[PDB]
RNA sequence: GUCUACGGCCAUACCACCCUGAACGCGCCCGAUCUCGUCUGAUCUCGGAAGCUAAGCAGGGUCGGGCCUGGUUAGUACUUGGAUGGGAGACCGCCUGGGAAUACCGGGUGCUGUAGGCU
RNA sequence: CCGUGGAGCAGAAGGGCAAAAGCUCGCUUGAUCUUGAUUUUCAGUACGAAUACAGACCGUGAAAGCGGGGCCUCACGAUC
RNA sequence: GUAAGAAGCCCGGCUCGCUGGCGUGGAGCCGGGGUGGAAUGCGAGUGCCUAGUGGGCCACUUUUGGUAAGCAGAACUGGCGCUGCGGGAUGAACCGAACGCCGGGUUAAGGCGCCCGAUGCCGACGCUCAUCAGACCCCAGAAAAGGUGUUGGUUGAUAUAGACAGCAGGACGGUGGCCAUGGAAGUCGGAAUCCGCUAAGGAGUGUGUAACAACUCACCUGCCGAAUCAACUAGCCCUGAAAAUGGAUGGCGCUGGAGCGUCGGGCCCAUACCCGGCCGUCGCCGGCCUACGCCGCGACGAGUAGGAGGGCCGCUGCGGU
């Protein structure tokens, strides 16, 4: 017949967190994505099940750049996860944004520009089908854990940052990193 | 080949596909004994491949028809030509049978070959089947019946019903 | 204590369990191993393109838009 | 234990064919090889400078680099587990064009010509290929000649 | 009209063939297991319709020892569509009870009714692939008369082989 | 219908013998002062134009030898898959598909890419 | 005079070579520097060997070109 | 091994320090227009962590060493180990077939005299008699050779111009011929080998004599009177065929078969197939009824080492209740 090794979908359908507010958000967005037949509702429901790693914190300057693109004048920026303040920029536009657990340093920086922010329940009350929205997400591969990954730190094209106890001289440098001692990668 | 049950006569005509080098093939015909038309066509293909450069892919069968006996009510004598294959080597053979139908004579030939020589139907090639007169019958077992006013009893007839009156006070007379 | 030396039995099954699919074919595969002179010429042609492109190509685009 | 080598077991693979020895024909040099064309690899014994490995003999691959006296070919070599796209630098003495790509180009040219020509006439021409369909019902002819009877020949040693 | 002039007439080769799986699951080579999976014949004693082409003929010849294929009849197709008819509007096997089930999934081509489905199956044309793929592999029961020499080819006296006109007599007992 | 110069295929066009070659051309051929090199102007190099198709060369012929192609060998030797097929084995037959070569016989034996001189 | 490789190419064999890779002659060290990528056992790690390039200086022939060792397949070695 | 398209083709224009007679060639970029391109089947791609393993064996086929091995060593595929179930009496690998718990029907392989379910069919054709019958891949026994024991076949030769068998008669002359010698007078030897009357007799097929004699045969004929002789070939059976506790078609037994070969119609049952109920997993989901709950449909459930999830299974103690 047919093998049963890939018949079970490994994706998760229930948030492992026990946060009551997150549970209520899931209970609301599940009904929305089930009824309104909105792919935006579907994807924002799927992004709520994700873990801490799959929900990277989007910075403020990245969202500034994403909103500065043409066609994002009055559209609402939606970030499933935490948006953090950026100290590298000095001036910010109106920036009407809806996110989850906005940092306090960015709270004042956004409220002083004149733009108003709102939460996920307010977003659902305002635009159920998700009209006039831009879904943004932070750098998922920007995590440091993804820099130690690859094929192997021994192949001549590794650039994979092998695990080292302490960084400096005489620490994984002699045999396999230079042509003087042994070989070069 | 199985030759299960009774055999059947099939006239099978066939020719190669029309090729640009030459068209209108000679359209060779054969007379095959087989239980059904499928194995009839298979045996025809086998024989025409063994005879000439013809195969099932490069050739085709035009017509395959059941052939009925021209006189099913007449007792006839048939001379069968065999090209059978034994355990040591293959040999030719001429046999004679007495039956009403050509298919019946071929069935008798197959059964008699399989019984007397342990030759399976895989290695039996029926070469020629022709009705012969009583004067050209060389076999004594068949020639002993070409006598009018033939009379013989049926002595020591079996009971054939041993188990219907399985328990009885009788002893069969058998006469 | 003689033992078995080398066989390749029960290997095609192990391979076909995961798959022997072809490598990922993608556009713009790579530029490694290419002639260094050719690569230098390509870099020069790419970096000197915007010097004359944004004017003559724009004029030709306006011309063909006026044509159709 | 099998004496792995660079040219082990090519006694008949890298040898020149019968009655074809001597210097290389000059036609194989004047052939043009550009980047992206599909070519074939066939090891030649007349020259031994840039001959490929015995595992790439008879392999078909596309060209990714061109130099003075050689070409760079991306060949899909099937290692025990998977397939690797390997870059090989082989001279032009062992490389010839692949007629499969030429036939495909001729077919696509015929197709884009046939459709461009039939668009005006409005006839939906069937330019898509198909397998060999079963032949339709045809009428044979015997012209009065009786079909010849075939009989198996008796066995004779 | 051809036999009047003493000339034979050959019909066209049937463009549709019913294939049934005969052998089991375990103990099969991958070369034939892949073809059995591609023919939608996974479990034993199930049958599907195949459009006969140069590729399909060789695909059936590759797995000949594990299949029994033949040329289905109109009544056999009717029975297989009515009694054992199951279509998949989604990844599930829904029984064919109402014409709306066919008109919703396959009505975009003009096969709204089950009669249209039977016609498209028996008169293979431009929209045969979709109609054949919409039908779930026909799960057939075991035969009544008993299969003779399951491991042997039909020509030798078995059942696993080409049964061009004799496959209907087996379909009558399998369904 | 042909040749020369440069070439692709590299014996259908190579080998041995025998016949023909008008007008160009190829060459044979006549001579070592300069360029050049050997024992030798034989060979390679600067001077030709007294004779020739004797030779090379180009065509034609051999119930020619080779080469290519096609029949025969032959659905024959082999071979993919199958059987609770035979035989004690060696091996063989059958079903489904593909299908070789030597003997023997018959047919051919150069086609063309660019520049040029002739009838 | 015949002579298609029946000799020779340093050495065990295989492949390859004829105005040649064989013998002779004349100049010569490209058997020298440098960074990468690639092939071969491969875990596609290293060593060894080898391929095609590129950047300077030279050899050779008139020149196109060839040469960064031996016509090719072995002739060789991490840490400290 | 490659290709069977939109990552492709046609068109126009720019860049090059690459190459270069040439606006030449080749790469890169931009711009607008035109997807239906062999069949069949399927949802794919990708990242991280990672236990166990690192002694294997068997089978069809191809093969290396060996005389051979249930020996050692290889290639593809399958199986056991990782595996139950129906047949092979018995069983690791054979034949079917793969495994949740059940009811009905059917079947694969195999079988239908009794053990033991089903031939208790008025089953068909033919072979076979053993004082050692025979009875189903692996599998558990056998060869060369032989049979005037039967049953088929082939090549041949004779016979009303009366054969083959049987009874009876003849079986002579040249010539006790040529080489031998103690004896060879057809009969121990070498080479030869004819002739005449006949109806036929062979320089003679064998027995015998030291040799001669004698019997007998090839050959012809008399009586009877119509088929017969010889050599091969292959099916059963038989000889060939001898091992040690009493004993193995599984046993009883079986001979107009319960044996061998070819088959027909029925019948017997597996965890296999079809229909239906129930349990669980997965997928698709349905509803604003513990949402961590409540439903609906479809397809699948075996498994050592190992990896995960659930437990309203269980033991002890602590904070709340
Ligand atoms: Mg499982
Ligand atoms: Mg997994
Ligand atoms: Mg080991
Ligand atoms: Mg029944
Ligand atoms: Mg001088
Ligand atoms: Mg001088
Ligand atoms: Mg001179
Ligand atoms: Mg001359
Ligand atoms: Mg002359
Ligand atoms: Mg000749
Ligand atoms: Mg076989
Ligand atoms: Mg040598
Ligand atoms: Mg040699
Ligand atoms: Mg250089
Ligand atoms: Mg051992
Ligand atoms: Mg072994
Ligand atoms: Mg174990
Ligand atoms: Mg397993
Ligand atoms: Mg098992
Ligand atoms: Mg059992
Ligand atoms: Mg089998
Ligand atoms: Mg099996
Ligand atoms: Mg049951
Ligand atoms: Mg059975
Ligand atoms: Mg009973
Ligand atoms: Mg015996
Ligand atoms: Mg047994
Ligand atoms: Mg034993
Ligand atoms: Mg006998
Ligand atoms: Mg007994
Ligand atoms: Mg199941
Ligand atoms: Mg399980
Ligand atoms: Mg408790």
């Amino acid at each position: 017949d047919i093998r049963h090794n890939k018949d079970r979908k490994v994706r998760r359908k229930e948030p492992k967190s026990q946060d009551i507010y997150l549970r209520l958000l899931v209970k609301l967005y599940r009904f929305l994505a089930r009824r309104t037949n909105s792919t935006f509702n579907q994807v924002v429901l799927k992004r709520l099940f994700m873990s801490r790693t799959n929900r990277p914190p989007l910075s403020l300057s990245r969202m500034i750049r994403k909103m500065k693109l043409p066609g994002r004048e009055n559209k609402t920026a939606v970030v499933v996860g935490t948006v953090t303040d950026d100290v590298r920029i000095l001036e910010v536009p109106k920036l009407k944004v809806c996110a989850l657990r906005v940092s306090s340093r960015a709270r004042s920086r956004i409220l002083k520009a004149g733009g108003k922010i709102l939460t996920f329940d307010q977003l659902a009350l305002e635009s159920p089908k998700g009209r006039g929205t831009v879904l943004l997400s932070g750098p998922r591969k920007g995590r440091e854990v993804y820099r130690h990954f690859g094929k192997a730190p021994g192949t001549p094209h590794s650039h994979t940052k092998p695990y080292v106890r302490s960084k400096g001289r005489k620490f994984e440098r002699a045999r396999g990193r230079r042509a003087s001692r042994g070989y070069k990668n | 080949m199985k030759a299960s049950g009774t055999l059947r006569e099939y006239k099978v005509v066939g020719r190669c596909l029309p090729t640009p080098k030459c068209h209108t093939p000679p359209l060779y015909r054969m007379r095959i004994f087989a239980p059904n038309h499928v194995v009839a066509k298979s045996r025809f293909w086998y024989f025409v491949s063994q005879l000439k450069k013809m195969k099932k892919s490069s050739g085709e069968i035009v017509y395959c028809g059941q052939v009925f006996e021209k006189s099913p009510l007449r007792v006839k004598n048939f001379g069968i030509w065999l090209r059978y294959d034994s355990r040591s080597g293959t040999h030719n053979m001429y046999r004679e049978y007495r039956d009403l139908t050509t298919a019946g004579a071929v069935t008798q030939c197959y059964r008699d070959m399989g019984a007397r020589h342990r030759a399976r139907a895989h290695s039996i090639q029926i070469m020629k089947v022709e009705e012969i007169a009583a004067g050209k019958c060389r076999r004594p077992a068949v020639k002993q019946f070409h006598d009018s006013k033939i009379k013989f009893p049926l002595p020591h007839r079996v009971l054939r019903r041993q188990h219907k009156p399985r328990f009885t006070t009788k002893r069969p007379n058998t006469f | 204590a003689k033992s078995k030396n080398h066989t390749t039995h029960n290997q095609s099954r192990k391979w076909h369990r995961n798959g022997i699919k072809k490598p990922r074919s993608q556009r713009y595969e790579s530029l490694k191993g290419v002639d260094p002179k050719f690569l230098r010429n390509m870099r020069f042609a790419k970096k000197h393109n915007k010097k004359g492109l944004k004017k003559m190509q724009a004029n030709n685009a306006k011309a063909v838009s006026a044509r159709a | 234990t099998n004496t792995k080598g660079k040219r082990r077991g090519t006694r008949y693979m890298f040898s020149r064919p019968f009655r074809k020895h001597g210097v290389v024909p000059l036609a194989t040099y004047m052939r043009i090889y550009k980047k992206g064309d599909i070519v074939d690899i066939k090891g030649m014994g007349t020259v031994q400078k840039g001959m490929p490995h015995k595992c790439y003999h008879g392999k078909t691959g596309r060209v990714y680099n061109v130099t003075q006296h050689a070409v760079g070919i991306i060949v899909n070599k099937q290692v025990k587990g998977k397939i690797l796209a390997k870059r090989i630098n082989v001279r032009i003495e062992h490389i010839k064009h692949s007629k499969s790509r030429d036939s495909f180009l001729k077919r696509v040219k015929e197709n884009d010509q046939k459709k461009k020509e039939a668009k005006e006439k409005g006839t939906w021409v069937q330019l898509k290929r198909h397998a060999a369909p079963p032949r339709e019902a045809h009428f044979v002819r015997t012209n009065g000649k009786e079909p010849e009877l075939l009989e198996p020949i008796p066995y004779e040693f | 009209m051809a036999r009047k002039a003493g000339n034979f007439y050959v019909p066209a080769e049937p463009k549709l063939a019913f294939v049934i799986r005969i052998r089991g699951i375990n103990g099969v080579s991958p070369k034939v297991r892949k073809v059995l999976q591609l023919l939608r014949l996974r479990q034993i004693f199930n049958g599907t319709f195949v459009k006969l082409n140069k590729a399909s003929i060789n695909m059936l010849r590759i797995v000949e020892p594990y299949i029994a294929w033949g040329y289905p009849n109109l009544k056999s197709v009717n029975e297989l569509i009515y009694k054992r008819g199951y279509g998949k509007i989604n990844k599930k096997r829904i029984a064919l009870t109402d014409n709306s089930l066919i008109a919703r999934s396959l009505g975009k081509f003009g096969i709204i009714c089950m009669e249209d489905l039977i016609h498209e199956i028996y008169t293979v044309g431009k929209r045969f692939k979709e109609a054949n793929n919409f039908l779930w592999p026909f799960k057939l029961s075991s035969p009544r008369g008993g299969m003779k020499k399951k491991t042997t080819h039909f020509v030798e006296g078995g059942d696993a082989g080409n049964r061009e006109d004799q496959i209907n007599r087996l379909i009558r007992r399998m369904n």
